C-alpha cells in the first residue's frame, strides 16, 4: 500500500480505477470504527480488481452514514 | 655586444642555475638584437615571471624580472551544488594548483572553465569571479565566488509525426526523462507500428539558464501476419492453440506477445516443469508490410523447503498457513499463484515475490522461497457534532504484534455523554471460512444528563468474544459472549426509571438522589447482516439490512432480550446513478423475561442527526415522570425538577426525555446532485431531501394508574420532520449540514434545526 504521490514519481502504473473500504459502528454502545479493516476491505477490493498495493487517497470517519452512527471509510487506487 | 657579466634581478621561487642557461646567451658571448627577442621570449616562455625585460648596460647585461605569484591556497565560496574537493580537482587538471605559479591572463580562461563545468547540473548559467588576494614574499591567493542560480521548460514537440497530432500525442520536474520517452516509444508500438524507430532527441535552449526545448525526432508501418509455434511442447499442443489464438486485423504489439509468452511459461510451470523456455522471432516482411512471428518453445518435482525471509517482525510461525500446498512434497505452480495473493491480502507486509532456488545435490528437488518487506498503525480523530460535542477518539494498532496473527486494538473514545475505552485482539481469518474473533475487553462511563436525558450515571465494565462466520459475500453472521458489569447510580427519582427497579426487586427512595444499584449479566449476541450495496461510501445503489439480537442467559441479575433492526435502500433513477432514491428503517424492541423490565440504560432513542433530524437528540419518545424530591446542592434562583424545596408536592410531566422499550424510524430521502459544484469533484459531495418519521414508546407504562399522565404506552405519536442534507468530504474531513423542518412533533419535543459533525484522521 503507497500512502502519497512522490513514492511513485517516474514509475510506469496502470490505474484500474477507485476502490473502498469502510467499518461500520450502529450505537453508542457498539464497536468502535476500525479504520485497519477500512484499509484491508479496500485492498480486497483493488485484488478483486487484481492488483498488489494500493494508492491510499484519505482515510476519513463519517459522522453521517445512512445505515450506522460512525464508519471509517478508505478511498484508494488500485495500482499493477 | 661582447657580454662579460650577467646579472638577474627579482629572482626568488627561481634560482639562477635555472635562468643562466634557459636563455640562448650566456658570460662571453657576442650578442646582437635578435638575441635579445630570442632571450626575453625564451624567459617568457620559461612560463615563471610575471614580466621580463633583458637589456644591455656599458660591459654588463642585466636581467630585470618579476616572478609570477605562487598560489598558497584556492577557496571556494557560494558553490552550494559542487563540491569542494570536485571543483579543486576540476581546477588541479586545468593547471591551477597550490604550489603552480598562476598565470594572471587565464583567470578569464579559468572562469569560462569553471563556468563551462557549471552546465555538469541545471545551472546553464552562473557568474565565478576571481579574488586574487596577495600574500607573504610574492604568495597569493586565489578565491572564486560563485553566483550559481537553479532549469526550465515549457515546450515538447514531435516532428516526423503525420499518424498522429501532436497534441494528440500530449493526451497523456523535468530533468531527466528516460522511462518516460520509452512510455512514448509505446504508444507507437500498441498501435501496430513495430518498424517505429526514435532517431534522435534534441534539447534546445535559451540565452539564460532558464529555458529549455524539448525536440523529439521519429522515423514511423506494419502489423500481425500469424503466429507459428514450433518445439517440445510437452503435447500440451492442444491447449497452446487458445493461447496464441489471433483476431483478424490485428495491428502488431509486442507487449501482448509477451503476455501470451509468458502464458505458455505459466501453463508449462503448471504442469511441473521448472525452467519452460519461449522465445519469439519476428519474421519482417516489407513486402506485405507485415510481421510473421515464429515462435520457438522449449519446454524443460519435489519441495525440500518453503522459506520465508524478509520476515523482521513476524516471527517465523504465523506465516506457516497461508497458502495451497506442503514442504517436503510435490510442487504445484498453480498452487503457488493460488496461496500468492495470501501473504498480499493480510496486509501485514508492503511488498510479496516469489523465487524458485535448486536443492544442493538434488536432481528434481527445489526450495521454494517467498521474499515478504510496518505494522505499527496509529489512527487519531477529533470531531465536534450534535450528539457528541466535542468528541475524542484514538486508536493504537498491531498488526503482527509480537508475532502472534492476531491484531491488537487499544481505542479510546469520549463524547460529551458516555466515555469508551477497549482492549481488542482480532484475527480476520481465523479459519477457512473467512471467520474471525472478536475478543473486546471494555469499560464505558455514562452520563445520561449530557445525553439530552434524565438524569441517571451508569459505570460499566466486562468482555465480549463474538466469532463471524461468512456465508455469502452479501450475506454475513455473527454471533458470540459476552460478560458485563453495570454499577448504575445518581438517578433522579421517576416513575418510568423505578417501575424498573420495583422490578428487579430493588426498592429506594423517591425523594433522595442517593442510590446505586449493581449488576452482573452474561448475554448471547447475534448479528445477522446483508449487504448488496454498490459502494460502501456514497452508495447509489443495493441494500443493507442489520439484525441485532441480545439475549440475557440464565444466571445474569436482568432478564431481557434485545432486538433491532436497520435498513438501507438506494434506488437509482438516472442511468448515470447522480439521482438516487433512500429508504431507512429503523426498528428496535427489546423486553423483560422473569415478570422483569429491561434496564433503563438499554433502552431505544429517535432524534437528532442520526435518525428524525430536525429533533434534539434523543428528544423523541417518553418524557420523565419524576417524584417529589429533596434536591442535594439545592439553590434558589436555579431550575430542579420537582424539587420539593421548589414547592414540589405531587408528581411532575416533563420535557427531559428518557426512552423506551419500543421504537420504530424510517425515512424516505431522494439524493440529487449538489446544486453548483463541477462533475470533477462532484463525486464528493452529497445534496439531499429527506422526510423522516419517527416513534418511541413504553409497552410498561401505567396509563390507568397516572390518569393525569401522557399515554406513553401510544405508539400512534408519530413524530414527522422533512428537510434538506448536504454532505462533503471537505479537507477537514467528513460533514453534514442537516437543516429541517419538524412539522409533526408532539408534548415538550425539543428543536434542533440545524445539525451536523466533522471528524479527521
Amino acid at each position: 500500500i503507497y500512502t502519497n504521490a512522490e513514492e511513485l514519481v517516474g514509475k510506469p502504473f496502470r490505474d484500474l480505477g477507485e476502490v473502498s473500504g469502510d467499518s461500520c459502528q450502529a450505537s453508542n454502545q457498539d464497536s468502535p470504527p476500525s479504520i485497519p479493516t477500512a484499509r484491508k476491505r479496500m485492498q480486497i477490493n483493488a485484488s478483486k480488481m487484481k492488483a498488489n498495493a494500493v494508492l491510499l487517497h484519505s482515510c476519513e470517519v463519517t459522522s453521517g452514514t445512512p445505515g450506522c452512527y460512525r464508519q471509517a471509510v478508505c478511498i484508494g487506487s488500485a495500482l499493477n | 655586444f661582447v657580454v662579460k657579466d650577467i646579472h638577474f634581478e627579482g629572482l626568488q621561487r627561481v634560482a639562477v642555475g635555472a635562468a643562466l642557461l634557459s636563455m640562448p646567451v650566456r658570460t662571453g658571448d657576442t650578442v646582437n638584437d635578435e638575441d635579445i627577442s630570442n632571450t626575453i621570449r625564451a624567459l617568457f616562455a620559461t612560463g615563471n615571471f610575471e614580466d621580463v625585460r633583458v637589456l644591455r648596460d656599458g660591459d654588463t647585461l642585466l636581467v630585470q624580472v618579476k616572478e609570477r605569484p605562487t598560489i598558497a591556497s584556492i577557496t571556494f565560496s557560494g558553490n552550494k551544488s559542487v563540491k569542494d574537493d570536485m571543483l579543486k580537482q576540476n581546477l588541479e587538471a586545468s593547471g591551477v594548483r597550490v604550489g603552480e605559479s598562476l598565470d594572471r591572463t587565464t583567470i578569464a580562461d579559468i572562469e569560462k572553465g569553471l563556468e563551462d563545468f557549471y552546465y555538469s547540473v541545471g545551472k546553464y548559467s552562473a557568474s565565478v569571479k576571481a579574488v586574487v588576494t596577495p600574500l607573504p614574499r610574492n604568495r597569493v591567493d586565489l578565491k572564486l565566488v560563485f553566483q550559481e542560480g537553479v532549469a526550465e521548460i515549457q515546450q515538447i514537440n514531435i516532428v516526423g509525426n503525420h499518424a498522429f497530432t501532436t497534441d494528440e500525442l500530449i493526451s497523456h520536474q523535468k530533468q531527466k526523462l528516460a522511462g518516460d520517452l520509452e512510455t512514448l516509444r509505446s504508444y507507437y508500438l500498441d498501435r501496430g507500428y513495430a518498424r517505429f524507430n526514435i532517431d534522435s532527441t534534441q534539447v534546445s535552449l535559451t540565452p539564460d539558464k532558464k529555458g529549455i526545448y524539448v525536440t523529439v525526432n521519429i522515423t514511423e508501418q506494419y502489423k500481425l501476419s500469424g503466429v507459428e509455434v514450433s518445439g517440445n511442447l510437452a503435447g500440451h499442443s492442444a491447449e497452446i492453440e487458445q493461447l496464441t489464438k489471433i483476431e483478424p486485423g490485428e495491428l502488431y504489439n509486442g507487449t501482448k506477445v509477451t503476455k501470451m509468452e509468458d502464458d505458455i511459461k505459466k501453463l508449462l510451470g503448471r504442469y511441473g516443469y521448472a525452467y519452460p523456455r519461449v522465445q519469439s522471432m519476428p519474421e519482417i516482411n516489407d513486402a506485405d508490410k507485415t510481421v510473421k512471428l515464429r515462435v520457438n518453445v522449449d519446454a524443460g518435482f519435489y519441495v525440500r523447503k518453503i522459506r520465508f525471509e524478509g520476515n523482521d517482525t513476524s516471527k517465523d510461525a504465523v506465516l506457516r498457513r497461508e497458502m495451497r500446498q506442503m514442504e517436503g512434497a510435490w510442487l504445484g505452480s498453480d498452487l503457488v499463484d493460488q496461496g500468492k495473493e495470501r501473504l498480499n491480502r493480510l496486509g501485514f507486509f508492503e511488498t510479496v515475490d516469489t523465487d524458485t532456488q535448486r536443492v544442493p545435490g538434488s536432481p528434481d528437488q527445489v526450495d521454494v522461497v517467498y521474499k515478504v518487506k510496518n505494522t505499527g498503525s496509529f489512527n487519531f480523530g477529533i470531531g465536534y457534532g450534535t450528539e457528541s460535542g466535542v468528541s475524542f477518539q484514538a486508536g493504537v494498532q498491531q498488526d503482527n504484534w509480537l508475532g502472534t496473527g492476531y491484531a491488537v486494538g487499544i481505542n479510546g473514545t469520549k463524547n460529551d455523554y458516555q466515555t469508551y475505552a477497549e482492549l481488542s485482539v482480532t484475527n480476520p481469518y481465523f479459519t477457512v471460512d473467512g471467520v474471525s474473533l472478536g475478543g473486546r475487553l471494555f469499560y464505558n462511563d455514562f452520563q445520561a444528563d449530557d445525553a439530552d436525558l434524565s438524569d441517571y450515571t451508569n459505570k460499566s465494565y466486562g468482555t465480549d468474544v463474538t466469532l463471524g462466520f461468512p456465508i455469502n459475500e452479501y450475506n454475513s453472521l455473527r454471533a458470540g459472549l459476552g460478560y458485563v458489569h453495570n454499577s448504575l447510580s445518581n438517578m433522579q427519582p421517576q416513575v418510568a426509571m423505578w417501575r424498573y427497579l420495583y422490578s428487579m426487586g430493588e426498592h429506594p427512595s423517591t425523594s433522595d438522589q442517593d442510590n446505586s444499584f449493581k449488576t452482573d449479566d452474561f448475554t448471547f449476541n447475534y448479528g445477522w447482516t446483508y449487504n448488496k450495496l454498490d459502494r460502501g461510501y456514497f452508495p447509489t445503489d443495493g441494500s443493507r439490512v442489520n439484525l441485532t439480537g441480545k439475549v440475557t442467559i440464565p444466571g445474569s441479575d436482568n432478564e431481557y432480550y434485545k432486538v433491532t433492526l436497520d435498513t438501507a435502500t438506494y434506488v437509482p433513477i438516472d442511468d448515470d446513478h447522480k439521482w438516487v432514491v433512500l429508504g431507512r428503517t429503523r426498528w428496535g424492541y427489546g423486553d423483560g423475561l422473569g415478570g422483569k423490565e429491561m434496564p433503563f440504560y438499554e433502552n431505544f432513542y429517535a432524534g437528532g442527526s442520526s435518525t428524525v433530524r430536525g429533533f434534539q437528540s434523543n428528544t423523541i419518545g417518553p418524557k420523565a415522570v419524576y417524584f417529589p424530591h429533596q434536591a442535594s446542592n439545592y439553590d434558589p434562583d436555579y431550575d430542579y425538577e420537582c424539587a420539593t424545596q421548589d414547592g414540589a408536592k405531587d408528581l411532575c410531566k416533563s420535557d427531559d426525555a428518557v426512552g423506551g422499550n419500543a421504537m420504530a424510524v424510517a425515512s424516505l430521502e431522494f439524493i440529487t446532485p449538489t446544486p453548483f459544484i463541477s462533475d470533477k469533484y462532484a463525486n464528493s459531495v452529497r445534496t439531499s431531501f429527506f422526510w423522516d418519521m419517527g416513534t418511541v414508546w413504553d409497552t410498561n407504562w401505567d396509563s390507568s394508574q397516572y390518569s393525569g399522565y401522557p399515554d406513553y404506552s401510544d405508539p400512534s405519536n408519530i413524530r414527522m420532520s422533512a428537510g434538506i442534507a448536504l454532505q462533503w468530504m471537505s479537507p477537514l474531513g467528513p460533514l453534514v449540514f442537516s437543516y429541517a423542518q419538524p412539522f409533526k412533533k408532539y408534548d415538550g419535543d425539543k428543536a434542533e434545526q440545524f445539525q451536523f459533525n466533522i471528524g479527521k484522521t
